[PDB]
């Protein structure tokens, strides 16, 4: 097409879904992660993992309000990769490395994968 | 604004 | 912080809720403008359009499925800017660009009134 | 990925 880009565009609309969740607005369904609760949109949750992708596509999950995780995943895991999802910044160290990459392949989200298999590589 |  | 990015993950997000709304996938609002309706995301209406982000933090129209526009929009002027909203980029023509500035301006989409000012102003 |  003979389209123009605003470059900055989709930085500003994940900065702004952000801006929603930390504020609580629209969030239509809690993760639950051991003890630990966290809200989210939906459509974000699909647009960054696999497994959401799956799981609210499927015509009677699409409703459920609450997700339930397998008990062996870890909510600081998920706490990191729920942030990098709204923000594209992953908080990933030393001591949660392997809660990270553990995390991120049931959540099936590619890329964090491979940089966690890669950074675990040079050490 | 860019020419994508 | 000492968080790494990943450089195109706003751009797979976007690209991904596009994918959504093409398949008419967890859209939970309908914009009726004129004859016309068009279906989408309440949270990327938001994140777009300041008069969205008014509308849906509003405690009362939050919960509306349907939003009619004032009868003074143009449902292609309306389209195009639905389009941007999902993929940052604008189909802005000689043809439409008038309707294109006149709805951003009601949408209150500020980047895209700047463009289409300086596009006026070069012709 | 980068160093933002
Ligand atoms: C694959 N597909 C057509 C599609 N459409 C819409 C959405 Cl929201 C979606 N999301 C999704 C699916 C798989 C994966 C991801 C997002 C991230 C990832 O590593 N794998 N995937
Ligand atoms: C301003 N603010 C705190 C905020 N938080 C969340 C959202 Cl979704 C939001 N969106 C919004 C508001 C105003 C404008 C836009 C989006 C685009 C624009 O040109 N003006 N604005
Ligand atoms: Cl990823
Ligand atoms: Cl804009």
């Amino acid at each position: 097409d003979s389209c123009i880009q605003f470059t900055r565009h989709a930085s500003d609309v994940l900065l702004n879904l952000n801006r929603l969740r930390s504020r609580d607005i629209l969030t239509d369904v809690v993760i639950v992660v051991s003890r630990e609760q966290f809200r989210a949109h939906k459509t974000v949750l699909m647009a960054c993992s696999g497994l959401f992708y799956s799981i609210f596509t499927d015509q009677l999950k699409c409703n459920l309000s609450v997700i339930n995780l397998d008990p062996e995943i870890n909510p600081e895991g998920f706490c990191i990769l729920l942030d990098f999802m709204y923000t594209s910044r992953l908080n990933l160290r030393e001591g949660n490395i392997m809660a990270v990459m553990a995390t991120a392949m049931y959540l099936q989200m590619e890329h964090v994968v491979d940089t966690c298999r890669k950074f675990i590589k040079a050490s | 604004w860019v020419i994508p």
